[PDB]
């Protein structure tokens, strides 16, 4: 099991995703990629679950 | 002059042993919320369970 963490810089840190469709794609060199895709409504407790 | 068209309603409070009236004016129907009991998280209008 590997862990992945994404840190936001100033360019992208000025936006808070609300009612949008965030999507990530991890593409290795050989093999199928991994496309995460979610829809985030609102945050809570400074740490959400999706 | 705009207060000649709003819907005025009053309410009185007996603060510091002297009656102090008030006058609240509204120019359009609207509704709001406010916490009454058991609301730890304040800042995002998220009503906790049992609040």
């Amino acid at each position: 099991v590997i862990g992945v963490m994404i840190l936001f810089g100033p360019d992208l840190g000025s936006h808070v995703f609300q009612y949008q469709t965030i999507t990530i794609q991890i593409t290795p060199n050989i093999g199928s990629p991994l496309t995460i895709s979610e829809y985030v409504y609102q945050p809570e407790g400074s740490v959400s679950v999706i | 002059p705009f207060l000649a068209h709003d819907n005025m309603f009053t309410f009185t409070l007996n603060i510091s042993g002297t009656l102090v009236t008030y006058y609240a004016f509204v120019n359009q129907t609207f509704a709001f919320t406010y916490p009454v009991a058991g609301d730890p998280l304040i800042g995002s209008a998220i009503a906790p369970a049992g609040s």
